[PDB]
RNA sequence: UAUUGGAGGUAGAGCACUGUUUGGACGAGGGGCCGGUUACCGAAUUCAGACAAACUCCGAAUGCCAAUUAAUUUAACUUGGGAGUCAGAACAUGGGUGAUAAGGUCCGUGUUCGAAAGGGAAACAGCCCAGACCACCAGCUAAGGUCCCAAAAUAUAUGUUAAGUGGAAAAGGAUGUGGCGUUGCCCAGACAACUAGGAUGUUGGCUUAGAAGCAGCCAUCAUUUAAAGAGUGCGUAAUAGCUCACUAGUCGAGUGACACUGCGCCGAAAAUGUACCGGGGCUAAACAUAUUACCGAAGCUGUGGAUUGUCCUUUGGA
RNA sequence: CUGGGGCGGUCGCCUCCUAAAAGGUAACGGAGGCGCUCAAAGGUUCCCUCAGAAUGGUUGGAAAUCAUUCAUAGAGUGUAAA
RNA sequence: UUGGCACCUCGAUGUCGGCUCAUCGCAUCCUGGGGCUGUAGUCGGUCCCAAGGGUUGGGCUGUUCGCCCAUUAAAGCGGUA
RNA sequence: UCUGGUGACUAUAGCAAGGAGGUCACACCUGUUCCCAUGCCGAACACAGAAGUUAAGCUCCUUAGCGUCGAUGGUAGUCGAACUUACGUUCCGCUAGAGUAGAACGUUGCCAGGC
């Protein structure tokens, strides 16, 4: 959950960050959920650190699925540089959340062990969340 | 199994909408053999009660004016963020 | 003024102003353009022609109506009831 | 503007195409080997997920073009004489660029300033309200306001805050406080310290520096018992172990948790002098929801007066 | 021209996106092409339908050609893109 | 600090070091009060309150800086065109 | 409404399946001598003929597997407004896409023989 292998079109127009979770809404593979209640971007290298954080707290236990991939490339000028002549080079891979975004889901866990490893993921992630069970009823 | 509901009326705008989910209601519509389009609201608590007693499926029977409908819930809405439930469909069986 | 950091586009052509010409329920005298395309968005019907570049005409005097073909294609028409 | 008719593919959605992607089925190719088996790995084929300025099976709002046509308004075009303009600006909103930087830069769409006085924003071209023909020691209001500076409510009702919050930040942190639910427990008497017992064959087994709630596998058996665990637990040189597993009884009413919220708290350090209310000062003179007054402009009325235009002739009034 | 000059790059045409669903619309913004070619790759008349996939095989580098049912054109259209 | 922007100043706003004179902030170098510690006291480390005062003389470079030689309780960091 | 031409409609018209039927119309069929016939077959195309047979194409009838269509309610978005500097809030019109109920195994014009 790094890296595109291949884009189209390498240097992009950035991503709108206003409205709300177009999909993703739901616990759908695992049984509890991190969804999200603000709007950043996730960059490629803040879910990895996320992932680790939970992976091996569970000591290698139940599984995770991680919903949110970093699809978008974002520039950055070198340094010291004038504004003008063209655009910059990719610095790294992002992917825009929206408040209701589902995250991270676990499941073969106790529930417990489960809300514990989301909370340290969520401290690894730039945006406020909430723990969520697999929605049913 | 025994919901009782409220008869809709027209053009209820954003804001009624908006405030009638803010109370402890919420909208939905019936359908199907033996009836037609009617447009209802009800009382969200009661409604969970009723679903967690019979579950996904049940023949409820359900409130409208005089008459109750054997009906089941065909499939419904729901806010993940702020819990509450928005809008629910109904078809009847009968 | 940076230096020379250089790009590979910034080149483009004059757009060309097609699209619609006319409106339906308008008279348009015969010749009148009615919709500049490339390919055909829109085929000729009903006294209407086709130019080369694919551009409609109207062949004689009279109103213009747009509409539907099959399923997914629109022709034009012109009537000359004015 | 109302009503018809239409072109187009943005917002939003969607994955049917080009791609970009996360899990799960399912048989199989080079190949682990002897064409091989099985793992797989390159895909075929599915089911559930998602992402997109240069993807679209779809697809608004609004803009635009035109009408057999209505209703209200008053421009519009052609020809000729005279020009000035080619340095724009800020706000709001859709985008590019930059760093979802700039009082940045480049476009689109309003407004204003430019070329605009007046009231509000302390002062403050671009913000809010409003366009100054000229009097008047007349009246009504808009934005903003009504304890004093300083014209008007120390108005009325119902609630919220305790920080001078109001009157600069954030991730996070918290028995701050108010509301609405949901809830598991409780006169059989949950919750406190209820000073009431606390240990047994027994560390049994691996017993580990010997280590008997600590360097680590726990095999963690029934209860002496109202309440009991090869010890809830503070310990690590073995260990000395009372107390919130647990309630009769000190005695007698309540007491874990959960949501979703309204207002505060902490995070919070900068340079001449308070100095992040304009000053005083304010526990309402803050905030929320209603209601009723009043102040407030060069806006709009009232009276008088110029000067032009279009009407009636009321050759005068409009 | 130039986010001051200089240095580097660029200058005319076509296509796409930015471009806000008419048209138009800028930046030293994001992508590519052109300075030709065709006496048939023109006109007209009459005919014909494709890529791939497996049920596969004399070859079988796999798939050359051949066979058969599906193939919405996933192919072709002299060239860039639409 | 290195920059980005080009908003005042080109009918002139002297730009770097040093000297003289300072003045102010505190994210405190010393001194004063404390919580601590893997603090026995001296030792040190860490954090908090603290800006009243104090916070050297030389060798080398135009140097700021930095290194070095001796001291000191300390030889603080910045604003001030 | 049969049957065959012809053409009008957004596949509510289509695909697949099962089942009939050949009412003299329809295809199947016999052959290449005859015009013609094919870069390469009487394959097709053309042609002379009609002895065989509905098997298939065709026709009619069923069925929603499959295809398409598809509301109401809503939600997203947004025109205008009022707050506002919030990855905003409120009000008022308009109102998707997706999904769900459902429609649907066509309607139909002229002509010629039918009945
Ligand atoms: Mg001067």
């Amino acid at each position: 959950m790094l890296l595109p292998k291949r884009v189209k079109y390498r240097r992009q127009h950035r991503p709108k960050t206003t409205g709300r979770s177009k999909g993703g809404n739901y616990v759908t593979f695992g049984e509890f959920g991190l969804q999200a209640t603000t709007t950043s971007w996730i960059t490629s290298r803040q879910i990895e650190s996320a992932r680790i954080a939970m992976t091996r707290y569970m000591k290698r236990g139940g599984k995770v699925w991680i919903k949110i991939f970093p699809h978008t490339p974002y520039t950055k000028k070198p340094l010291e540089v004038r504004m003008g002549a063209g655009k910059g080079a990719v610095e790294g891979w992002i992917a825009v959340v929206k408040p209701g975004r589902i995250l991270f889901e676990v499941a073969g866990v106790s529930e417990e062990v489960a809300r514990e490893a989301l909370r340290l993921a969520s401290h690894k992630l730039p945006v406020k969340t909430k723990f969520v069970k697999r929605e049913e009823l | 199994a025994s919901l009782k509901s409220i008869i809709r009326q027209g053009k209820q705008t954003r804001s009624d909408l908006k405030q009638l989910r803010k109370s402890g209601k919420v909208p939905a519509v019936v359908y199907g053999y033996g009836t037609k389009n009617v447009s209802v609201k009800v009382d969200e608590v009661e409604f969970i009660k009723v679903i967690r007693e019979v579950g996904r499926n049940g023949v409820i029977e359900l409130g409208v004016g005089s008459k109750t409908i054997k009906v089941m819930v065909a499939d419904y809405q729901f806010d993940p963020l702020k819990n509450q439930i928005t809008h629910i469909d109904f078809l009847a069986i009968n | 003024k940076k230096g020379v950091s250089s790009t590979k586009n910034g080149r483009d052509s004059e757009s060309k102003r097609l699209g619609a010409k006319r409106a339906d329920g308008q008279f348009v005298t015969g010749g009148s353009i009615l919709y500049r395309q490339r390919g055909t968005k829109i085929y000729p019907g009903e006294n209407v022609g086709r130019g080369g570049d694919d551009t409609l005409f109207a062949k004689i005097d009279g109103v213009v109506k747009f509409e539907r073909k099959g399923r997914d294609k629109k022709q034009v028409s012109v009537y000359a009831v004015a």
